[PDB]
């Protein structure tokens, strides 16, 4: 035979090592990145990012640095479909929000439209 | 342009003291606290403004490659001076 | 041989400029020449007209014939500054 | 559904894994309080190991629990080898940490993790 | 620096201090930078 | 001590929420102009069952099932709601 | 082309890409694929059944004499079923040639060990325990190498933290080194620096 | 199909005719180099870096202004694209300033990025660079125009989106600049987002300026809540402070862009805070106090009252988890009043059916519609960009607005009515001219604002805009999918106290004054101790101290929207939730934990824990509050017009003014906005 039938739900969070308040008190964000609004580039827009929620940054009394208390504080990780982070999150315990992909809309673009004779549309300038 | 605060505490030029109350000047006691004596913004108000006689002047810093890099500063305002970015040094435009 | 205007006492907003009555009929004559909703194509005859009143373009003749063609300044401010011709100092 | 197994094909061989690595600690404890010289009672070291076996108590994978035994028996290698110090034995009672506030109004007072 | 010296400029230390660890003119670490979060203080006349 | 608001929860498209539609679409304004004070906060989504709520005196709410009821029943379930007042 | 790009050897990429046809026909059963980089380096990407199968091939055959096994490891792409990119390193000093022999596996099933192939093994998937989480199947000593030895976790999967879970210090009140769970004064910046534009047009992938 | 087939790069792709070549290279995932060309804007065709090969074709096209014809294959990789990139990056970098690091759009620069990508490694520019005068265009704009690389997208936004037309290019050539002409003050309310568009650090943040840099910063993506548009946003964050706040591309909400108010009202936050529990002392002063006294002191005074002892008053920037915290927490000592600062009438179906309170069409819905009427408002300062969706309906679609009201101005010329209220009488019975052009429009849409129900006659005027909707969408030719009747709110706490059940208005606390009064974040001024009785135990729970927390007993500090995940419901009915950015500052807790604590000090603990426990009480209450980035359409418009018609309510014979008539009353409405210094450089900016 040489292989077994598993029925149950793949959860792996007892082999983990995470301690129990970093798997249920977590909420992973699922979602693509929103495209940097300063930047016309879409190449950072394609893949999906797992993220968690951001928890205490307070003040180091000695320098003013940000300490933290939060282990998962810098976790991304990086998923080629929404489906691969959602199995990866319920694998690992985490309870998780999923944001949908915002693509934008196909525009209708017409440069003659700048000069057009009878519609709102024109440039006033150029 | 160093002051100092009523506690007796020195104002770094970022403007930095600790208020009355606050507990983190115990570090400074039988110690000191190091602050920078020489103010960039004073220095740099102590410069005088160079005329020159064109339109649009370049600033490096001074010493070419030891210096920032070569930026180009308009002197068409009048009213303000032509300030470098870098190294704060600012012209007029003579005329 | 700037793009910029400052305000001078000689060349402010509150300069005084208004076209002469006869002016007014070569404006109407100018804006005759073009389609109904395209007045702004009398900004270049209009704005000239402007110089040969007055020798040159303080902006208060920009400002009325941005005024009278229903144009933003800007869009006459654009015009005065790309043509050689308008003189907009004395 | 198909998996390839570890060692167990189902729960029940899992199950007798994880009863001989309980009887494997049982019997070492005892050795461990002597040799580390820990400050611990047997009983609570029996405890510890109580605790650490019913904290994984509610997994139904065969692969998942019999890694869980081979993992348990590397710890229990590196104890009766004494490759942990006394320090790695202590590790399971955190007693340097202070307690956590379990309740909404203490987690409340003290701070904003949920 | 008999023969070449170094440049002059007028921010160098005219007087070089040793290493002043231990000492009490040692360097103490603390942030330069000011209050971030700037708190409401409320009014000193009561609210009757 | 008394009813303080009911909320009737329900689908726009489902077929399981169709008799409630037919009890807002006929029967609701007669019933506003019945019980002018108290609020009936008709609220509905995108896939949810059809749901009653109702809310007493110091927080109490009972919750009713009004899934493929007719018309006939979310009335019938709705004024045993206003009838009992518990 | 000639002063800063790298020059291409298309002689070694013709001989790998008929040794890599060679090894997937004599070896069907487990070769899933075959590439050749653009740097002329062979990959020969297997199903996990063929461990065994596969290394003692290019270890004993005479037109392979895989004899040493330079490195083994894994790779951890969360994106994937199977997370864990098993990847050997092996050199023939016969044929003065390196291939690449790469499979596969998730966290819960086993890989059958090689160190009856290579004992140079022993120490590598010892660590790919440590590091990684996968288990061995047949090895001798499978045991964590280079964690401490209470370690929680393990570390080279790309969902463990940087910094870890807890840090040790000395407490004198038990009179003993402590764990405790992570605090830092400073918090690890995490920079995001990738651009927005697309680098390499040869790479890009099709859309959806 | 009328689909065309083109090739990129021998890939075939079918496109509607019309296609650009940029976009038809988009739809096989290449994006093509741009700096002129934006895809909210208007072809401009002058940055020439999209310039690309077609084969066989002796020329390299504009990609993002030529039409693709068919059987164009498109060389997106060959030798003379990737050179005509190369020389048009050499001449964007001949005479642009080595600023990289003094200039803020280092690391978020187009310019470094695609001259990394695209460009050449080296220069060969011997000469000496222009150098551009600075304008001054603003407090928020800084302008170092030496950086710019005239790529127009300024003045196709202030002309096209703003709808402003004072920007523009003067001189000619290499002395083209870029700028205003004169020393004239670029303040729109959407005049930050020149700022995102410019592809260069010719035009920056000046309250960014200097702070921080783009790989360092955490990105938070979050909600507005500065209006009831819910404009989606990134709050960027560095070390656990706040640098700078973004727009997200939504695209039924806010393109990509945000309001002035949204963008810069950040530094709000950071000032006037409430961190620490204060209570009164004994000489009347408040002093600070630990949580414990705090809610002991408000839970024994809360055990003492029941029924209409004690009210609430939910103020403008309430998260719908604190909402039903204190519903939940006042209903546990039976009271039902629970009430909000801005006024809906509770006239008829009040709000019992959603759609008599929502934007029911949508933000999206403006691009459907041809016929605009406008009542009551004023949308440019209540809802920005609102506002600039009905300007891109009237620049493209041809819109026909109207307005009923003060002729304000909207960056777009309308048909201004009038502003006395029986216009809607008017418009309703036919004698109005307007009235038939409501009849023969086809997909119409009447927006009341929320600010017109704050009058008197607000029943009246619901009532009467209602029964326009009404006598259109029965009669005309309106399919009935089509919503014509609208809400546009101002308020982005609003939505979602009106989907929990709240009591619009405080008029259910002048009838019959509480001894025991909650403000969450209730700084409007609507109800003083003028209108308390003599000992009125007042808590004040929220983030800022501007206006009910210096006449409050104990106060209670909150989260800000940057501080807590939050559902917040727009005035479309789309609920959403924020994300924590950074934490409360000192101690100060998220707002629904404080009502969950203070119910457990007075022993009627509420039965949720944690967050999504709440979001579950929630979805109990209206299970579209957890149903995010979700439009509920809401039906039920005929029984709420027959509940309209009952009671009839007067019109006053004053004239509908809005409260936000200029630019001054734009950008402080809120605690957050009237702590911010930049809002009041602003101001100041303005009214000189
Ligand atoms: C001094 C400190 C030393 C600490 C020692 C740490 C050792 C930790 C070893 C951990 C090994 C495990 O937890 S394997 C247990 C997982 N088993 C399962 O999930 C199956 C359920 N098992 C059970 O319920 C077990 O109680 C039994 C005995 C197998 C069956 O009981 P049920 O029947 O009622
Ligand atoms: S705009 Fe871009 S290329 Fe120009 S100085 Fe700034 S960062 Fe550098
Ligand atoms: S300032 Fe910026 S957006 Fe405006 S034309 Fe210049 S480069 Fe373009
Ligand atoms: S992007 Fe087509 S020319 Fe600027
Ligand atoms: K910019
Ligand atoms: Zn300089």
């Amino acid at each position: 035979t040489q292989l077994i039938t598993v029925d149950e739900k793949l959860d792996i969070t007892t082999l983990t090592g995470v301690p129990e308040e970093h798997i249920k008190t977590r909420k992973a964000r699922i979602f693509v990145p929103a495209r940097n609004n300063m930047q016309s580039g879409v190449n950072n827009t394609k893949k999906w990012k797992m993220e968690f929620d951001t928890r205490e940054r307070w003040e180091n009394p000695l320098m003013g640095w940000a300490s933290t208390a939060d282990p998962l504080s810098n976790l991304v990780l990086t998923f080629s479909t929404k489906e691969d982070a959602i199995a990866f999150a319920e694998k690992n315990g985490w309870s998780y929000d999923v944001e949908e992909r915002k693509v934008p809309k196909p525009k209708s673009k017409s440069y003659g439209a700048n000069f057009s004779w009878n519609k709102r549309t024109r440039v006033s300038t150029k | 342009g160093v002051r100092t605060s009523p506690t007796g505490e020195k104002v770094t030029h970022t403007g930095q003291v600790y208020d009355d109350e606050d507990y983190r000047r115990v570090r400074f006691v039988g110690r000191q606290k190091e602050v920078n004596e020489n103010f960039a913004i004073d220095l740099i108000a102590e410069q005088p403004v160079s005329q020159v006689g064109s339109r649009v002047i370049s600033c490096d810093g001074g010493g070419g490659a030891l210096g920032h890099p070569r930026v180009y500063i308009n002197l068409d305002k009048e009213t303000k001076t032509g300030t470098c970015g870098y190294c704060g040094l600012q012209f007029r435009q003579q005329h | 041989a700037l793009f910029v205007h400052r305000d001078t006492p000689k060349n402010n907003p509150e300069t005084p400029f208004d076209f002469t009555p006869e002016n007014y009929k070569r404006i109407e004559a100018i804006v005759k020449n073009y389609p109904e909703g395209h007045k702004a194509a009398a900004v270049l005859p209009v704005l000239d007209l402007a110089q040969r009143q007055n020798g040159w373009l303080p902006i208060s003749a920009m400002n009325k014939v941005a005024e009278i063609l229903q144009v933003p300044p800007m869009r006459v401010y654009e015009v005065a500054t790309f043509y050689t011709m308008y003189n907009r100092k004395p | 559904t198909s998996v390839k197994p570890i060692f167990s094909r189902d729960m029940n061989e899992a199950k007798r894994r994880v009863r001989e690595l309980y009887r494997a600690w049982y019997r070492e404890v005892p050795n461990t309080v002597h040799l580390f010289q820990l400050d611990i009672s047997v009983k609570q070291g029996r405890d510890k190991v109580r605790e650490m076996f019913k904290k994984n108590a509610h997994v139904t994978d065969p692969r998942v629990v019999d890694l869980l035994v081979i993992k348990g028996k590397m710890e229990l290698e590196e104890t009766i080898n004494v490759w942990k110090q006394r320090t790695h034995v202590m590790r399971f009672f955190h007693e340097t940490e202070a307690p956590r506030p379990k309740d909404f109004l203490s987690k409340f007072y003290v701070g904003h993790d949920p | 620096p008999t023969v070449k010296p170094p440049t002059a400029r007028k921010f160098i230390w005219t007087n070089h201090k040793f290493n002043l660890s231990g000492t009490p003119q040692q360097y103490v670490p603390y942030s330069t930078t000011r209050k971030k979060i700037q708190e409401w203080v409320p009014p000193s006349t009561p609210y009757k | 001590l008394g009813l303080r608001e009911i909320r009737i929860h329900l689908c726009q498209r489902s077929p399981g929420s169709q008799g409630v539609r037919d009890f807002i679409e006929k029967r609701y304004v007669e019933l506003k102009k019945a019980n002018p004070d108290l609020p009936i906060l008709i609220r509905e989504c995108s896939d949810v069952q059809p749901k009653l709520w109702a809310r007493y005196a110091f927080g109490q709410e009972k919750n009713v099932s009004l899934n493929n009821f007719s018309a006939d029943q979310v009335t019938r379930a709705l004024e045993n709601v206003l009838s009992s007042k518990a | 082309t000639r002063p800063t790009v790298r020059p291409r050897n298309d002689v070694a990429h013709k001989q790998l890409s008929a040794f890599g046809e060679y090894v997937a026909e004599i070896l069907p059963k487990y070769v899933q694929q075959v590439q050749v980089s653009c740097f002329s380096e062979l990959e020969i990407c297997i199903h996990p059944d063929g461990v065994i199968p596969v290394l003692t091939f290019l270890r004993d055959h005479s037109n392979a004499q895989f004899k040493s096994l330079a490195d083994l490891t894994a790779v951890d792409i969360p994106t994937r079923q199977n997370r864990f990119e098993i990847v050997y390193n092996l050199l023939s000093l016969r044929f003065n040639s390196r291939i690449r022999v790469k499979t596969y596996t998730d966290e819960l099933t086993p890989v059958e060990s090689s160190v009856s192939v290579y004992k140079a093994a022993n120490w590598y998937e010892r660590e790919i325990w440590d590091m990684f989480g996968v288990f061995f199947a047949n090895h001798p000593d499978l045991r964590r190498i280079l964690t401490d030895y209470g370690f929680e976790g393990h570390p080279f999967r790309k969902d463990f933290p940087l910094s870890g879970y807890v840090e040790l210090r000395y407490d004198d009140e038990v009179k003993r080194v402590v764990a405790e769970p992570v605090e830092l004064a400073q918090e690890f910046r995490k920079f995001d620096l990738n651009s927005p534009w697309e680098a390499f047009p040869a790479y890009r992938q099709p859309p959806e | 199909s009328n689909l065309i087939e083109v090739f990129v790069d021998g890939q075939s792709v079918m496109v509607e005719p019309g296609t650009t070549v940029l976009q038809a290279c988009e739809k096989v995932g290449m994006q093509i180099p741009r700096f002129c060309y934006h895809e909210r804007l208007s072809v401009a065709g002058n940055c020439r870096m999209c310039l690309v090969e077609i084969e066989k074709a002796p020329k390299v096209v504009a990609a993002c202004a030529m039409p693709v014809m068919k059987g164009w294959n498109i060389l997106t990789n060959s030798e003379k694209t990737k050179k005509a990139r190369e020389g048009v990056m050499e001449f964007l970098l001949a005479n642009h300033p080595l600023d990289c690091p003094i200039c803020d759009q280092g690391g978020e620069c187009d310019l470094q990025d695609q001259s990394m990508m695209f460009g050449s490694d080296r220069s060969r520019f011997l000469e000496g660079k222009r150098a551009v005068e600075d304008k001054n265009i603003g407090p928020l704009v800084k302008t170092i125009m030496t950086r710019c690389i005239q790529c127009t997208r300024c003045i196709r936004f202030a002309s096209e989106i703003a709808g402003v037309d004072d920007l523009g290019t003067t001189g000619r050539g290499n002395d083209m600049q870029v700028g205003t002409y004169i020393e004239k003050m670029f303040m729109s309310e959407l005049s930050g987002n020149i700022i995102d568009i410019c592809p260069v650090g010719a035009l920056t943040s000046k309250p960014y300026a200097f702070t921080a840099r783009p790989w360092e910063t955490r990105k938070t993506e979050s909600i507005d809540v500065m209006d009831a548009v819910g404009s989606n946003i990134v709050v960027s964050t560095r070390t656990g402070e706040v640098m700078r706040i973004l727009p997200r591309m939504h695209e039924d909400i806010n393109e990509e862009w945000i309001s002035d108010k949204t963008r810069f009202a950040y530094d709000g936050l950071k000032r006037q805070r409430l961190t620490e529990p204060m209570v009164r002392n004994e000489k009347g002063l408040l002093t600070h106090t630990t949580w414990e006294d705090a809610l002991s002191r408000v839970a024994g005074m809360l055990q003492s009252c029941q029924g209409n002892d004690v009210a609430a008053i939910a103020g403008g920037l309430v998260d719908a988890e604190a909402l039903i915290a204190l519903k939940d927490l006042l209903n546990r000592v039976d009271s039902d009043t629970l009430c909000t600062e801005e006024v809906f009438p509770t006239a008829g179906a009040g709000t019992d059916l959603r759609s008599n309170y929502l934007l029911n069409t949508t933000i999206a819905g403006v691009e459907e519609a041809d016929v605009v009427l406008l009542v009551g408002t004023n949308p440019r300062f209540e809802a920005p960009l609102f506002n600039a969706r009905i300007r891109k309906s009237w620049l493209h679609n041809d819109l026909k607005v109207a307005l009923i009201g003060s002729p304000v101005d909207l960056t777009y010329r309308y048909d201004h009515l009038g502003d006395s209220p029986k216009i809607l009488q008017d418009i309703a019975s036919g004698s109005h001219p307007f009235s038939q052009v409501l009849q023969e429009a086809k997909k119409p849409m009447v927006v009341l604002g929320s600010s017109a129900l704050q009058r008197n006659d607000g029943a009246a005027i619901l009532a009467a805009v209602s029964n326009i909707a009404q006598k259109i969408r029965t009669s005309s030719g309106v399919t009935g999918d089509w919503k014509v009747m609208n809400i546009l709110h101002r308020i982005a706490s609003q939505v979602a106290a009106l989907d929990l059940g709240y009591k619009p208005g405080v008029e259910a606390i002048r009838k019959n004054p509480p001894k025991m009064l909650f403000l969450l974040g209730a700084d409007g001024g609507c109800v003083t101790r003028q209108d308390l009785p003599k000992d009125c135990f007042i808590v004040y729970q929220g983030h800022h101290g501007d206006v009910g927390a210096p006449i409050a007993d104990v106060i209670l500090p909150g989260a800000a929207y940057t501080e807590k995940s939050a559902t917040y419901v727009n005035t479309e009915g789309r609920a959403q939730q924020t994300k924590v950015a950074v934490m409360p500052p000192g101690l100060a807790r998220e707002d629904w934990k404080i009502i969950r604590a203070l119910s457990e000090i007075a022993g009627m603990t509420l039965p949720y824990d944690t967050l999504d426990q709440v979001r579950n009480r929630l979805e109990e209450v209206s299970p579209n509050l957890v149903r995010y980035d979700d439009v509920e359409g809401a039906n039920y418009f005929q029984q709420a017009s027959e509940l309209s018609k009952l009671v009839n309510q007067q019109l006053l014979a004053d004239p509908l003014v809005p409260p936000q008539l200029t630019i001054k009353d734009f950008y402080m409405t809120d605690s957050i906005s009237r702590a911010s210094q930049t809002m009041a450089k602003c101001v100041k900016a303005v009214t000189e």
